[PDB]
């Protein structure tokens, strides 16, 4: 009765039998901008279940050597389905997000994964080695789509700053003997009512094994990590010509 | 309910209770496909074991929702998660996940 | 369509193949109209 | 005129954020109530889930028999205000005369208070922050001499035209705000608002600042926020001639009316390079002191 | 629940369909009222502007000096009823002996009314209808002479079994409806109800009935209708040896309880083919009579 | 007062100082499809201002010897904007349209269109020239998209039917001493309360000289009719993954 | 297991409209399937048999 869960939006739905309860970022639900923060003058389109639905994005191997991989939201989206056909028509987007990754295994397996959402993740170089060098991450390391990016150095989130702390940002724990899965509901996150879908990444979605996934040799040695996600109360406004970045 | 035979391939005499049940194993993590089927009821293929399907054939047309459940049969200590799917007219069979 | 979300994983002494029944039906908003004789008609000859 | 259930019944434009907690009055730590031994089956407070994401709710009262203490120590010195407001060194120009730097009796200083690491820390433990300023503006000669020089300094918002010389025409400044003071003067303070676009400044954004393709040459923009960029800080010794004495000046920031959201891991690298995460892979040092063994002390 | 303004005067929704014109009852036609002369400047019913897209309001009473005339001439037979509730031939059926055909002594004819342009002419002068229908099958030898001879008409919805042999299972008629008839018998007639999934029939569907690539082979299905593909109506003589006699059997088909949408114009070109508008391009021949100049009769 | 119009929906605003009034067709506003008339179960999507806005689509120079064109809704729009996204994604489509058929000249030039819409508007071919041939026509000419199709034989509208019955359709006309521009308003026609934006075309819009184009040598002779229009309450339903036909 | 049908309808699978329907059930009543005529019986009488 809380470690059983359905989750229904748009024309998709979702369950699990051993969930952990959901955790609602920074105690907040995902809302419209209101008539009094907003500041553009167009009237915004709402799409609703078009767009405020389940879309199942990325599927990766959790190995007993992993390190760990992130996201960029909304950049994972911005290419599918049609939500990202209005995040490149539109100028302004904002929406909040209902994040579902999913992890499974045996009473046999063990194993715990963090996972965090962090916003405004900027990620850092390592300046050459010696720190000498002013380098800068590729777009393709910044915004790594849907196929999501490795982390280099987890325990300094490849931005020089102790994944040890990263339990102050919304998480949840997938720790295999207890859940089989994380829920985490993130409200819009930003210093403006709207922004570009396209140049600005609202926040970073971590997943990060901590304790190793480890079993006996005959167990299933394939332990699949899938990330599903659904916009909430998703805006658009400053329409014009499609535009991928 | 009535059992829908989605494995509608064998069809010697001694197999034939296999189109009763499809399978699933452990695999290589690459969102692979496991079954599908048209959703047509009262079309040729899996829905003729169904009695939904045979009382179908006795009236021209038909308008409703319908549902499939499926039941699985592994043993306890099995573990899963599997996306079903529904793709309404027009969008041909998905070429992946 | 049936797709593999994550994997079918089980523990060492545990079949690594198992299978899944269906069940079909009707929900209730379902209705049928114009009674007609059905494709088949199981008989080859006159039945004695 | 709407008229379709699902449209009516919607609930598509709802602005109020319902929200899960609520602030309470917490001027004292809490106090502890007595309690006595307990010895029951179905209440364990002792066990929790951390899978969950939230931190244990087991207080002391549950797990060792507690006595009554009335606490009464005060909660008032770690409000972000008692925190952040006490200045700090956030900006140094030098203006020497026989010089590689500034020998030209000018300097433009972009305001940045990520130069220095103590004040940069605390700021970086919060994703975006709104407040006022006090600036306090300290000079003297390189031996921390007091010689009788009279300075101009200007606020040169972005858009307003940057000194090029020490007798640019800017130096009017019929519209910016300067302020003349002497060496021999105390230091000169002033009071700064609240500037950006935004609603909030941002110590880190994690986009680019325009469209395009983001090519090598253009990664240097990776984390450019506008919205902190407040404009140059000019200063100047005021005359036609060059000034006799070398001198050093140390810009010192007061917040005040802070407002802070989405606090994070505090840094634990060196920092390398102002607005840039950068750390040196090379020498990734643990957050803290280590041990030769778990066991042992 | 709603917040924001744009969305709470929203009219997102409204499934009324605002109506700019409304019936009025019309049993007769109308009655001219007297008028007398008209010498005014800015009343001018005779000018109109047909760019506009409406037809002349202009009346008799305003153009002319009209006397008083009670109309009471009825306006019944020209309602959809009264025009199409008369019973029209809409299918033929051979059954000869020696044969090219149907020497085999059944026949199947798909429902199809377009194969005379009496009738077809007519419906299509609407897009959609919707009614019931009145059948009526005449039979008789070629020469329309009445002979002993049982038949077997039996209606065959889409999906149920085509007999394929004057012996078919298929005759058991164990769930469709059929009629035992003779031809000394008067002619059979029956009612038949709207049995389309759609909410009308429609005599033109400018697509297709599928989706994928409309490539040169499947462009004989552009403009096919499942929604007016009804069925089969499939007769025989009634016996296991051949009948003695060659016979035609001619459906006619009165429609009833009809209604119309969209009127169009009417055919004007020989029709060449059963649902499809074709047409011979080397003899499009003007709608009407000529003649050899507009100054002349 | 009758003369002049505006016309804003969405983003987009249209003037006129040499209007004829406007046409709605079959006297009805668009309107959404009710409670009792849908069928399919699923919550549609109305995507409001970002497809319910003008698409300038095409332009057709006019000739002293143009024959007319026709184009096919909704297939004109199917591949663009928004509009064109949400056709794609979906199964069902129902919406209305507002046409506006735009030609100026001069005081000295002379010429009528006539401008109507045409339901259900199937194509016919010349079987053969003699008739003996069952031919039908190719799938550009019966869906010729954004750049229409040009009559072959405009006097039976390629379809066996008197051009000059065609006024039994909503329409107007563009008579140069008189007007700029038609515009005529249609709400959703068809049997069924939804349907493929792809396989069916609801309507064909007719665009075809009755009185010649004519001027003296000297006058600009490059006279352009442009084609704009704007979806009116769009709905979608039947989700799934993009499909162009 | 339990060996009743799943009680799951669309308005909790999916987020639904409403939808008011007048679909009729009569045609399939006992009377409506069963009460049409169809053949069960044939008799031959032939002369020289
Ligand atoms: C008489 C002139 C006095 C000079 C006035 C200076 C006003 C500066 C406003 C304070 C702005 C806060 C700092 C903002 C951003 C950070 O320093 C960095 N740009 C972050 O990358
Ligand atoms: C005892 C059996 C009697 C046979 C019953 C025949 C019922 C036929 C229903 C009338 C359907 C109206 C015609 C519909 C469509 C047109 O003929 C064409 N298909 C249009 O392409």
């Amino acid at each position: 009765s809380d470690r059983v869960a359905q989750l229904t939006i748009g024309n998709s739905t979702i369950t699990t039998q051993e969930a952990a309860n959901i955790i609602v970022g920074y105690g907040e639900w995902p809302s419209y901008c209101s008539d009094s923060d907003a500041t553009a003058v167009d009237k915004p389109t709402r799409p609703d279940v078009s767009v405020n639905r389940f879309y199942t994005l990325d599927t990766k191997l959790w190995e007993k050597s992993s390190k760990g991989w992130y996201w960029k939201f909304p950049d994972v989206l911005t290419e599918t389905g049609v939500f990202g056909q209005n995040a490149q028509f539109h100028y302004l987007y904002r929406s909040g997000f209902c994040i579902h990754v999913q992890c499974n295994a045996s009473k046999f397996h063990q194993g715990a994964l963090l996972v965090a959402v962090l916003p405004e993740y900027v990620i850092g170089t390592v300046a050459g080695g010696t720190g000498t060098e002013d380098t800068h991450p590729p777009y393709k390391q910044t915004q790594p789509g849907a196929d999501g990016f490795e982390l280099q150095h987890p325990y300094v989130l490849d931005a020089g700053i102790p994944i040890s702390q990263l339990t102050v940002c919304p998480h949840q724990w997938i720790n295999l003997r207890t859940n089989n899965c994380a829920t985490i509901i993130v409200p819009y996150i930003n210093a403006l009512p709207f922004d570009s879908a396209l140049n600005h990444c609202n926040f970073g979605l971590l997943v990060v094994p901590i304790s190793p996934l480890d079993y006996d040799q005959g167990a299933t040695p394939v332990i699949p990590i899938t990330i599903t996600l659904a916009p909430m109360c998703s805006e658009f406004a400053g329409l014009r010509q499609a535009v991928t970045q | 309910e009535t059992i829908l035979e989605v494995n509608n391939v064998p069809t010697n005499a001694t197999s034939l209770m296999e189109r009763l049940r499809f399978p699933v194993s452990a695999q290589a993590g690459k969102g692979e496909l496991c079954a599908v089927f048209r959703a047509d009821p009262g079309r040729n293929g899996p829905w003729q074991s169904t009695l939904l399907g045979q009382l179908c054939g006795y009236y021209t047309q038909w308008s409703g929702s319908l549902e499939v459940t499926f039941m699985f049969t592994g043993s306890f200590m099995a573990t899963g998660k599997m996306l079903i799917a529904y793709t309404p007219p027009g969008g041909p069979l998905p070429k992946d996940r | 369509s049936i797709w593999y979300q994550t994997n079918y994983v089980v523990p060492i002494g545990a079949p690594n193949t198992a299978y899944i029944i269906a069940l079909a039906a009707a929900q209730k908003n379902f209705t049928m109209k114009l009674c007609k004789d059905a494709s088949d008609i199981l008989q080859t000859g006159t039945i004695q | 005129g709407d008229r379709v259930a699902d449209v009516i019944e919607s609930s598509i434009g709802d602005s109020v954020s319902r929200a899960l907690t609520h602030a309470l009055p917490a001027p004292t730590g809490q106090n502890t109530q007595v309690s006595s031994h307990r010895l029951d089956t179905g209440k364990v407070p002792a066990l929790q889930a951390a899978e969950i994401g939230a931190s244990s709710n087991a207080s002391d009262e549950s797990m060792i028999e507690t006595r009554c203490v009335l606490n009464s120590h005060s909660t008032a010195e770690t409000t972000l205000d008692s925190f952040f407001s006490r200045a700090g060194l956030v900006g140094e120009i030098d203006l020497p005369l026989k010089g590689t730097t500034n020998p030209n009796g000018y300097a433009n200083w972009d305001i940045d208070i990520t130069g220095y690491a103590q004040m940069r820390r605390k700021v970086e433990l919060f994703t975006y922050m709104r407040f006022d300023a006090e600036f306090t503006f300290v000079a003297c000669t390189p031996t921390g001499e007091v010689v009788p020089q009279l300075l101009q300094y200007m606020f040169v918002p972005p858009g307003a035209p940057k000194p090029d010389s020490r007798e640019s025409l800017a130096w009017q400044t019929a519209t910016n705000p300067s302020v003349f003071v002497k060496l021999s003067d105390p230091p000169a303070q002033v009071s700064v608002p609240f500037m950006s676009p935004a609603s909030a400044y941002q110590w880190f954004y994690d986009g680019y600042p325009t469209f395009g393709e983001h090519k090598q040459e253009k990664d240097l923009e990776y984390g450019a926020m506008p919205n902190n960029m407040m404009g140059t800080f000019s200063v100047r010794t005021v005359g036609t001639s060059k000034s006799k004495y070398p001198l050093v000046v140390r810009i010192y920031m007061r917040m005040k009316h802070v407002r802070a959201w989405i606090p994070r891991p505090m840094r634990n690298q060196n920092y390398l390079f102002k607005a840039n995460p950068n750390y040196a892979g090379n020498s990734i040092k643990p957050t803290g002191a280590s041990r030769t063994a778990i066991t042992t002390l």
